[PDB]
């Protein structure tokens, strides 16, 4: 579901 | 690409480390989904799509949730030491799965 920029 | 765990040091540009993570759900690990062109990750030349992130600054993420991994990476400071392992087969397994 989730994708995060770091 | 080497398949054993790898130690990678990245120096953070004000913007960020310059990659995306997925995973950290349903017992799945934390993987690199995208590498921002021109970013720190991209210029180090070491991290890849399909890499699993095993730890950040010695903080074990093998059993981490997504949010826990995100908080660790965002708060790891200017010098970020990553332990990563290249797992293309596992990543592909998910990616194929997501295409439905």
């Amino acid at each position: 579901k989730k994708e995060t920029e770091v | 690409i080497p398949r054993e765990p790898r130690r990678i040091v990245i120096h953070r540009g004000s913007t960020g480390l310059g990659f995306n993570i997925v995973g950290g759900e349903d017992g799945e690990g934390i993987f690199i989904s995208f590498i921002l062109a021109g970013g720190p990750a991209d210029l180090s030349g070491e991290l890849r799509k399909g890499d699993q992130i095993l730890s950040v600054n010695g903080v074990d993420l093998r059993n981490a949730s997504h949010e826990q991994a995100a908080i660790a990476l965002k708060n790891a400071g200017q010098t970020v030491t990553i332990i990563a392992q290249y797992k293309p087969e596992e990543y592909s397994r998910f990616e194929a799965n997501s295409r439905v």
